[PDB]
Order: structure tokens, then sequence, then C-alpha cells
DNA sequence: AAAAGGCCTGCAGGCAAGTGCACAAACAATACTTAAATA
DNA sequence: TATTTAAGTATTGTTTGTGCACTTGCCTGCAGGCCTTTT
């Protein structure tokens, strides 16, 4: 019995990425709901779940990052460094060409990684994400 | 023991008597007390930051006698050890190191290293510029490691 | 003039030696350990890849790469009577199916050749193969690097590889060199040709990053070939392991690189290098009796003795007072052996293969060593109980070792490898007096026009005018300093001329700002929005 | 919603303009930019002993480093470490990345014959199947076995460029790093640039950072950008090239469009302009009337909108002084 | 003083002004292939 | 019978095109709130 109940026909990981990756990829995961109109209002200083997610733009996704990182850290070389391991592993893709992405022209990112590994990553980081969707 | 006597409010009237006793001149009192009316705004424990940042600024504002005569060196760190009443030496260089190493980047630093003309460029060209000749500040400088060897010398000897 | 052309070409110490016969100690153990994992890897590959006779003999193999870096060449077995034919596609090479199909045969086409000494770019060259080579023949494909080809693709061209097997004089075998995320890749294609694919596979890991195996080993290495020669403070060793921990995929290229920097800089700023070794205790200078005399070591020692040595005669004495007595007092204790290297390969080498321990960090556990809390690291495992007081090692404060060391208290290293590449351009931007010291007079009333227009750049809004700037820098530029540098040159007959345009200030302000918006289009911060209208942009970087 | 236009500017001709861009770059903080060059040129012996180890160095910092890229590289560089080898001086690889007109395909096959052409290696040129990435893993497999000196230095200004950016061209530069036996020398301008490597491209350049700050004009960087001055000028010189009724013509235009910056409200009629270009007997119908008009449209050179309103874009002043330079 | 008929005003009922812009196809000429002329 | 490559083939790369959109005022549509009386 014990093989007549399940395909078995597949030969949320714990992705190798790291503490900086994690971060990075669990903003860039903010604007799959959360259009530029209420970032500056629910991330400022003082369903979309289900829809195909809608196009980043950078240097937002450095905004949500430095702002949900745990004044710690400016730095950016090792930021951008797993930025481009991310687009390497196209998790967050770019809907323009393969080539000229890492200029600033008209170019957009959106993520391609699935909700259940977002829950995954941040129970793993700990940084809960059930906040910032609401409805 | 003032010192460890934390979570006291020096008000303009207070920290121009601090600085007064002392007697500092006109741009680095009224540092002290812009930066004071900073540091209010940032503190963690008042007496520490203060003590630091005023030796350390009188440290250099009088470096044509202190490099001149070792004497006053301990002499200053004798009348604020006993004017904040503290313990020891060994609890003032903690102090005056420490702060020292948190405001030798603040620009009003270079500003009045610069500024008095006493003694930085030599030390900004080669850590922006990223000489592998600049110190490694795990050593003491060799002219505050001779302001520290005299002065203890005389003391001692 | 002539450099608008496209790229042409133009024609036109016994600290070292110790680097040297030292650093090269360090290259050839890492270069060791490098070939080992190598031909650990191409063994393994090159094993898993036969001896798997599957009675089915109808479904090519397939070898999964974990964590592949895809950059791992491989080999064949020579394998006489049949040709082994290496095949490799790249998401470049891969635009269709059809054009996949014609250069991978030409590939294997001309491979055939090179093994032979008209034909068809399509699978008919698999059958008129034994024909016209007379081998049977036998690829293997080398999917370079899957992730970022289009999955349909992929899929269709396995679909039209699956007739090849309808000819018996050939047989296949497929390498994915996935990135990771085996998962990610039985997301895309067709379940019914995953079903054709999981006939026989193996899930064989690539990764130089596995139970440190590699990590730990190489971390020994280096601690090896820097044992009893200098030291590294826990400054030193945790920020290693913070740097490390970033950097997934490629710790161990990092860690040398981070090791060989520090080296490097060590050895071409530390004078003290050539009093690792006695044979050059005559190396010594007047001048280095003056350095050895500002060490942290030499003061805490002094005062040491101060306090201990209440008679202050003996102090004074070996002090400065004697130059051959105080070097004997120094070189007194430069023989610390500092067993914490030796005790560390103990405990290292001990709960390796007497408590066999595999998935920790060598690197972290001589942080702890340094630091003491080897106790609450050991403890982790709850097995070296019975062994934490006979793998016990407090840490011992040697002394001396202020100038036989390396730590990054400068953040050179740091600073020069990972630098804030945009937080250094804003300092230096906004700032720019710590870099920059007849015409001198508006370069010391007027900053240069770069930082001074980066500071009204500051306060603008997400989009801004092209001409409300203008006109706010407008404000900033003094007319009165502007007539003062344009005629502050009389030599010149055209600039006179210029320089007595009764509108030539606005006209300038227009002439330093298209040059600075120009030039500061290229370096990223500001935006051409829309260009055929740049009517208005947008200042792309924020301070923070 | 008046927001300030950068129609309504001081133009300047491209001479004037040229020149005080030259007198100001030229002139305007030479004692600093000489005082930091100096300063700076001390750390070429910790550039040398920094390339002995292959550490790919790249530079940043703002301002243009093209003239001190080819300063360092050309006269301290390549032949004081020539001379240290132990004969023409290592042939300096300088890539005008600035230039968009760089390709990975023929500066590779400079590339080739530049390294050892030790066997006809020319044999494995093959179809597009691109040699340029196999044959540089051969000649890496090659270069692993061979000694350790530098036998070329190749130097990129503005390794963001247009083209060399090009994650295909990046990729080649990086395998291409990887060797040991050459030196990576180069510099970027776009503040992003650590957005262009992973890990793997990392590895493969090993890339030591250096700042360089000199605050230059970036004088061949303004050559090949191009901006809205680089229209009513356009126009101007069309005028001064035409025959003397479209002349008339446009002179009559510009009057009852100047009459009531040149603004929309201001132009006139196509009725009452037919009615006078046939009153002063110039105009016998619309037809001809639209033909002579289209070559002023045909350049772009008056606006129409709706009335039937033929408004002049270009402003009252320049409007103005066409009147009084050019058409009377 | 409050609860029950009746009537007044805050919330928004709403949608054209309108720009961004993300879709598409040839696009201008890439990059390379294959037959010919000369030793 | 082979090195010349010149022309040609196959392919890249990119250009504006729009196809759709989604925004931001608008007074009116509506409805909770104020007036009135009786005990």
């Amino acid at each position: 019995i014990k093989l007549f109940l399940s395909t078995d026909d597949n030969l949320s990981q714990t992705y190798d990425l790291s503490i900086i990756s994690k971060y990075l990829l669990i903003a860039s995961y903010i604007c799959s709901y959360l259009e530029p109109r209420y970032d500056a209002s629910i991330f400022s200083r003082k369903n979309p779940r289900y829809l195909q997610p809608s196009l980043f733009a950078i240097e937002r996704l450095l905004a949500i990052f430095q702002a949900i990182f745990p004044s710690l850290m400016k730095a950016n070389i090792e930021v951008f460094q797993n930025l481009s391991e991310l687009h390497t592993l196209k998790l967050i893709a770019t809907t323009m060409n393969k080539n000229i992405d890492y200029l600033s022209p008209k170019v957009r990112w959106k993520v391609n990684v699935p909700w259940e590994i977002i829950k995954e990553i941040s129970e793993s980081v700990h940084f809960n994400i059930s906040d910032y969707f609401s409805d | 023991s003032l010192l460890v006597k934390k979570y006291c409010k020096m008000t303009t009237e207070e920290i121009i008597r601090l600085c007064n006793d002392f007697e500092l001149p006109r741009e680095v009192a009224y540092k002290i007390v812009d930066e004071y009316n900073i540091n209010a705004s940032r503190l963690v424990c008042p007496w520490q930051l203060v003590c630091g940042l005023v030796l350390n600024c009188t440290f250099i504002v009088f470096n044509e006698r202190r490099r001149k005569d070792p004497r006053i060196d301990h002499f200053i760190v004798s009348k604020m050890c006993s004017l904040m009443l503290t313990s020891k030496v060994d609890d003032v260089i903690e102090c005056v190191k420490l702060v020292k190493e948190l405001i030798i980047g603040e620009k009003w630093f270079r500003d009045l290293q610069i500024r008095y003309d006493d003694f930085r460029y030599d030390e900004i060209i080669f850590r922006k510029l990223g000489s592998m000749l600049q110190t490694t500040n795990i050593l003491v400088t060799d002219d505050q490691y001779n302001i520290w060897k005299k002065r203890i010398e005389m003391d001692l000897a | 003039a002539d450099a608008q052309r496209s790229h042409y070409t133009v024609y036109p110490e016994k600290r070292w030696e110790l680097y040297h016969q030292l650093h090269s100690h360090f290259h050839d153990q890492v270069d060791h350990i490098i070939d080992n994992i190598e031909a650990d890897l191409k063994a393994e590959i090159s094993d898993l890849l036969y001896s798997e006779t599957t009675q089915k003999r109808r479904c090519f193999n397939t070898i999964f790469l974990l964590g592949s870096d895809s950059t791992t060449k491989i080999e064949l077995k020579d394998e006489s009577s049949r040709y082994n034919v290496l095949i490799e596609l790249t998401p470049k090479e891969s635009p269709n199916v059809r054009m996949m199909l014609r250069r991978s045969m030409y590939k294997l086409y001309s491979a055939a050749d090179a093994e032979e000494h008209d034909v068809s770019y399509d699978l008919s060259l698999v059958e008129n193969f034994k024909r016209l080579f007379g081998k049977d023949l036998a690829m293997v494909f080398n999917f370079k690097d899957v992730d970022s080809i289009n999955f349909n693709t992929l899929d269709n061209f396995i679909i039209l590889l699956k007739s090849a097997f309808k000819y018996d004089h050939v047989k296949i075998s497929l390498i994915f060199n996935i990135n990771t995320n085996l998962s990610n890749i039985e997301k895309n294609l067709r379940q019914s040709t995953i079903r054709l694919l999981k006939r026989n596979y193996h899930k064989l890991d690539v990764s130089s990053n596995k139970g440190f195996k590699y990590g730990n080993q190489i971390f020994q290495s280096f601690l090896d070939t820097v044992d009893g020669k200098l030291n590294l403070s826990d400054r030193f060793v945790e920020f290693i392991l913070s740097k490390m921990a970033n950097n997934t995929n490629h710790n161990l290229q990092l860690l040398t690189k981070m090791l060989d920097y520090s080296l490097m800089s060590y050895f071409f700023q530390n004078a003290f290098s050539v009093f690792i070794d006695p044979v050059n205790v005559d190396f010594l200078n007047d001048d280095y009796l003056k350095i050895l005399s500002r060490c942290p070591t030499f003061m805490f020692f002094v005062e040491g003795l101060i306090k201990q040595h209440a008679p202050a005669d003996e102090i004074l004495s070996l002090l400065t007072n004697k130059n051959r007595g105080l070097e004997e007092f120094f070189v007194e204790f430069l023989v610390r052996e500092n067993p914490i290297n030796g005790h560390a390969k103990f405990v290292a080498r001990f709960l390796e293969e007497e408590l066999n321990i595999t998935n920790f960090n060598l690197i972290e556990l001589y942080h702890n060593l340094l630091i003491g809390k080897l106790d609450s690291y050991l403890d982790r495992w709850s097995a070296c109980k019975e062994y934490k007081d006979r793998l016990h090692f407090e840490p011992i404060d040697t002394i001396f070792q202020e100038l036989f060391t390396l730590d990054n208290r400068s953040g050179l290293l740091t600073q020069s490898i990972f630098p804030s590449y945009k937080s250094n351009i804003e300092d230096n931007l906004l700032s720019w007096e710590q870099v920059l010291p007849l015409s001198g007079d508006l370069d010391k009333i007027m900053a240069p026009v770069l930082g001074q227009l980066f500071k009204l750049y500051r306060e603008a809004n997400m989009t801004i005018n092209i001409y409300d700037f203008y006109i706010a820098f407008r404000e900033t530029l003094p007319k009165e300093e502007i007539l003062n540098f344009i005629r502050k040159d009389p030599s010149n007959t055209k600039l006179l001329e210029l320089a007595e345009t009764p509108d030539a200030f606005d006209k300038v302000a227009l002439i330093l700002f298209m040059q600075a918006i120009f030039a500061f289009e290229n370096m990223g911060l500001i935006k051409f929005q829309s260009t055929k209208s740049y009517d208005l942009v947008e200042k792309c970087v924020w301070r923070g | 919603k008046s927001r300030h236009t950068m129609s309504m500017a001081p133009d300047v001709t491209r001479e004037e303009f040229s020149l005080v861009s030259n007198f100001f770059n030229e002139n305007f903080q030479k004692r600093p930019r000489q005082k930091l060059f100096e300063i700076q040129k001390k750390m070429f012996p910790q550039y040398w002993f920094e390339l002995t180890q292959g550490f790919s160095l790249l530079f940043y910092g703002v301002g243009s480093k093209r003239n001190f890229l080819e300063e360092f590289a050309i006269d301290y560089l390549s032949p004081k470490i020539a001379y240290s080898q132990l004969v023409n001086s290592i042939p300096c690889l300088i890539l005008n990345g600035y230039n968009p007109s760089c390709n990975y395909r023929d500066v590779f096959k400079e590339i080739t014959d530049l390294l050892v052409p030790a066997e006809l290696t020319r044999s494995e040129t093959k179809y597009w199947g691109n040699h340029v990435i196999l044959q540089i893993q051969k000649m890496i497999d090659f270069y692993k076995n061979q000694p350790l000196d530098i036998k070329l230095i190749l130097v990129v200004h503005n390794l963001d460029g247009p083209s060399i950016r090009k994650n295909t061209f990046q990729t080649m530069l990086s395998f291409l790093s990887v060797i040991r036996q050459i030196a990576i020398v180069a510099s970027t301008d776009h503040i992003y640039a650590p957005l262009l490597w992973d890990n793997m491209k990392a590895q493969n350049y090993n890339f030591v950072f250096h700042d360089i700050s000199n605050f230059e004009p970036s004088t061949v960087e303004s050559t090949f950008q191009d901006v809205m001055k680089m229209g009513a000028e356009g126009a101007k010189y069309v005028l001064q090239s035409l025959t003397v009724n479209s002349k008339k013509m446009y002179k009559l235009l510009i009057e009852t469009q100047m009459q009531n910056r040149g603004t929309q409200r201001t132009g006139v009629e196509l009725k009452l302009f037919n009615h006078l270009c046939a009153a002063d007997f110039i105009a016998s119908n619309e037809i001809a009337l639209r033909s002579m008009l289209r070559e002023f449209i045909e350049h772009k050179m008056a606006n129409i909108t709706k009335m039937e309103i033929i408004w002049v874009p270009y402003t009252y002043a320049e409007l103005e002084k066409l009147l009084k330079t050019v058409l009377n």
C-alpha cells in the first residue's frame, strides 16, 4: 500500500542564499501587492497575492531593503553582489533584455518565486510579513 | 564619584561652566555647546561622552604646551579626575581613547585641527585614497605615545 | 583627438623575499587542495556516468548537478570502438528548437570528424552515423546553465531527442547543470517529460560549500601556513566569518582573496616581518628600536611593571636608558609558540576523527578559541562533555603579539575590497574638501561644480524640472565671480569678446548646467527621463 | 501648471559653449588637480605590488578616469613593470568603452594575435558557434601551465560603457580576466557598478577597488553623449537658404503671428492668411499657399493648431531677431 | 427631557482629463557562409 | 588545385508603432444628522 497512494513522480528548498540575499528577496517581494502609492506610508521612517506580480524598479528595492534591514548597514557591494546572484538564479528576473539590464535604462524587475518559499524565507529569517499585506 | 553619577543634564549654562573652568576659547567653547546640544538627542550615558569629548578637544587646543611640557598632560587629567571626582586614571584613559575614536572622523575635529595650525590631511589622503602605508590604529601614534611615555616617566621619575 | 575611435590599441627587499617564500607556500597549499577537489569532482562524475546498466535501455540516463557552478569541465572515457562525443549548450545557444538542434548537430559532426579525419545537420546524421563513421555513437549533453533557458524550448528539444531511440547504435545521456533548486526545474517542465527523465537520475551534488570538508579543510591548511609565524585577532576572524556568510556560492575563492590581500598589506607596510625568524635579529635599526616602543603590548607591560615591580629602578634601567638590554627584554618574549594554533589543530582533528563531527566550522571554532567560549561551542552537539576537559583550552593572553599579527582596525582592506560604492560617492561629492585642497579665489570661495550641484540635487523631489533646477542653481551662481573669472583671462581674444557679453551670466549658467547634467547621466545619479522630451528628469539615487 | 521650460533659456552657440567649457575645464581648479595628482602618484608602487598578484584593479571615484587612466597605465605601469621583468614595452590594450562601436568579436580577433599563437589555433575557427568562448577556454587551459608574468596589459575606460556592459561582453571579459598572465585594470562611472557581477563573475575578476576622485569634466565622454543642444535654430539656417517669395511669405506669417516667447494665441487664421497673401498678391489660391507652406512644415519650421492658427513655436525674441537680422 | 415624525448637510456618488507605457514588427545592419579568382 | 575573400546568406539587434491604461479633477447623488412635540 505505501506506494499505491502517492505518485512519487517528483525527483520549498532551504535555498543556499544568505542573510543579505534573504532580505533582498523578501523586500523585492513587497511590491507584488504594495504599489509605490503606499510604501512610503506603511514603511516611512516616522487579491494581488494571487495575480501575477507587478513590476518593480531599482532603488525602490534598495529603499525597502534599507528600510527593513534589521543605519546598521549602508555598504552596497555585497548587496548588489547578491542581487546579481539572484538574477542569475532567475528569482527576480527582468522583463527587459538579458544584457542591458545592468545599466539604468527603462528596466523593470519582478520576483519569480511563489508565496510558499516566501513564507519559508520569512520564518527562517524570523522577520514577519503578514503585516505589510492588509485587506 | 560624579562620573558614575550618570543621568544628569548639562545645560547651556552647565556645559559652558564645564568648558569655562578649563577656559576653552571661543570656537571650541561654542562647538562644545553645540555638540552637547546634538549629543543630548543621541546620548546613551552623558558623563562619559562629555568628559571624553572635552578632554580630546583640550588635548589639541593646547598642543603648543602639552607636546612642549609633558606635565600639563598629567595636570589636566588630575584636575578633572578631581573635578569629575573620578576613581583613578584608568577610567579616564578609557574615556579619552574611546571617545577620541568616536570623534576622530567628525568634521568639527578636522576643522579644529586645520584651523589653529598647531598639529589630518596626510591621514585623509591615505584613508580615503586607501594606501597600504597608513597606520592601523592597533598601536598608538608616536606623538601621543611620546606624550604618554614622557608624562608617566616624569611623574614616576 | 583620435581617442573617439573604438579601442584603438597602443603598442608602446628582504621583507619582499619573505613575502615570496611564504605567500608562495600559502598559494601552494591552496592550489593543492584546489586540484584535490577538482580531481574529486571529475572522478565522481566520470564514475557515476557509467556502470549503471539499466535494463530498460530505452531512456537516456540523467545526471543532475545540484548547486552546480555550471563552470565544471567534463571529461569522457576514450572507449575505443565507440565515439564519446560531448555536447554543451548554452542559454545563449538556445534561441529556439531548430537552431539548438542545428548547432548541436554541427558540433557533434565536427567532433566525429576530428575523431574520423555533405551531411545534413539533422537527426539523420545519427543513423547514418555508423555507416558514415563505423563505430557506434554515444553522446552526452551538457546544458551549461539551465535555469535561464526557456524551458518550453528545452522540453520540446528533449521530446525531439526521444525519437533518436529507434536506432540502437547510439545512446545518449544528459548532464543538467542546475544552478540550484531541483524543485525549480521540476516546476517548469512538462510532467510527462519529467516522467521521461525520471527513468534513471542521480542527484549528484557539485558545491564547493558542503559541510566545509573543503572549507574547513582549507581554513585549517591556512592555519598551518600561518603557524607560529604571526597572529590574527578576534576582529580579523569575525570579519572573515561575516563577509564569508554573505557570499554563499564561492566562499573559498573569496576567502583566499581576503587572506592574500591581508598578507600583502602586512608585507608591504609591517616592518617586523623580518623578526619572525632569529636570522635577522641583526637586521635591527635604531629607528626600528624607536618604533618598537609605541607598541600596545609595550605600554601595557610598562604599566604592569610599574604596578607589580614597586621598585622603579629595574623598570627605569631596563627602559630607554639601555638599548641592547631593552631589545633583549623585547626579544625575550618573541618565541611564544602560541599553542592556540597547536591546540586548534588538536581539537580540529580530534572532533574530526575521535568525535567525527562534520557539520561544523573551524573558522568560528578558532574564533571561540581566541575568545574562550569554546565550551559554548562544543556544547552544540552534546558529545564533548566527556572531552571538554581533555579538549580543554583556556585562551592564553600571549604578549608582544601586537607586532606579529593582522587586524582590520583601519579598514584599509574592507574599504578597498568591500566599499560603500554609493555612499563613498555621495560623501566625496557633497564634502569634496578632504580630497580637494590667480584663479584659486573661486575654488576657495565656491565649491567644485559637481558638489555644489549635488547639494541642490539633494533637496529635489521625485520628478524635477530641468529649468526650475536651472534657476535654483543660477541663484547659487555668483555673477560677480563669473565676471571676475571670465575676464581674468585677457590673453585670449575670443574669450575676452565673450567676457563683455551683457547677458553672459545666464548663458554661462546654461553652459555649466548642460555640461553638469551631461556628465551626471553616465554617472548614474540623474536619469534623462523620456529622451526626445527632456522636459523633466528623475533623481535616481537618494542618500539612503 | 506653468513650468519653467528649457525653451525659455538663453541659448549659446556651439563655439561660445565649446570655448567657455575649454576655459573653465582647463583653468577652473588647476592647482587642486595638480596637487591631488602629485599626491596620488605616490600610490603607483602600491599598484605595482597589488598587480603583482593579478588582482584586477577597478577604479571608482567621481571625475573622469580616461585622462588619468591612460596616464597611470601608458606612462608608469607598462614600461616600468616591463623593465622589472628582468624589448617592446607591453602593448597597452586600451578599450574605448565610451565608444559604442566596440564589439567582442573583433576585439577578441585582435586579442588572439596579441596572445600566443603558438599553434595554428585558426584551424579551430568554425561556424558562428562561438569560438571566442571555447577558444578562450582552451587558452586558459594552456596558460594554467605557463610561467607567471604579464604578457599584455589591457585597460578599459568606463567599464560601464554602452558596449562593454552588455552582459555577453561582460562575461567574455570575465572568462578573460581569469587568465593570470594578464593585468586587468579598468574604471567605470555608473554608480551601480556592483550590480554587474555575481559571485561567479567576481570570482572571475577578483576585483580590488580603489577610489580616484579628481573631478574632471569628462572631456571625451561629453563627446559621444548628446543633449537637446547637441527647432528654432534648426530653421534659422533653413530660412537663410530659400527663395525670395518664401522669404516674403514667412515674413508676413511672422508679422501676423508675432503681432498679438511666441505663443499660440498670437498666430493667424489661414482664412485671413490667404486673404492677406492674396491681397498683397502673393498666393493665387489655397493649394499653392499650402505648398509654399509645407516647405516650412516638411522641416517642422512652424506650428499649426486650432480658428486655423499657424503659430511659430519659436520665441518672440528669436522671432523678432529673425525680423531685424535675416528677414529685413 | 427624550423619543418620534419629518427635513438639512457631509461623504462620494460617480467619470473624462489625461499620461504612462507595455504590448508588437519590422527594423537597420548586424554576424557569418559559400562560390570564385589568383598563384 | 588553392588563398583571394566579394558577394550572399542567415542572423542579430533595434526603431517607433500603438494597445491599453490608469491616473485626477470634477458637481451631484445620497444619507447620517438636526429640527419638533409630547409627558
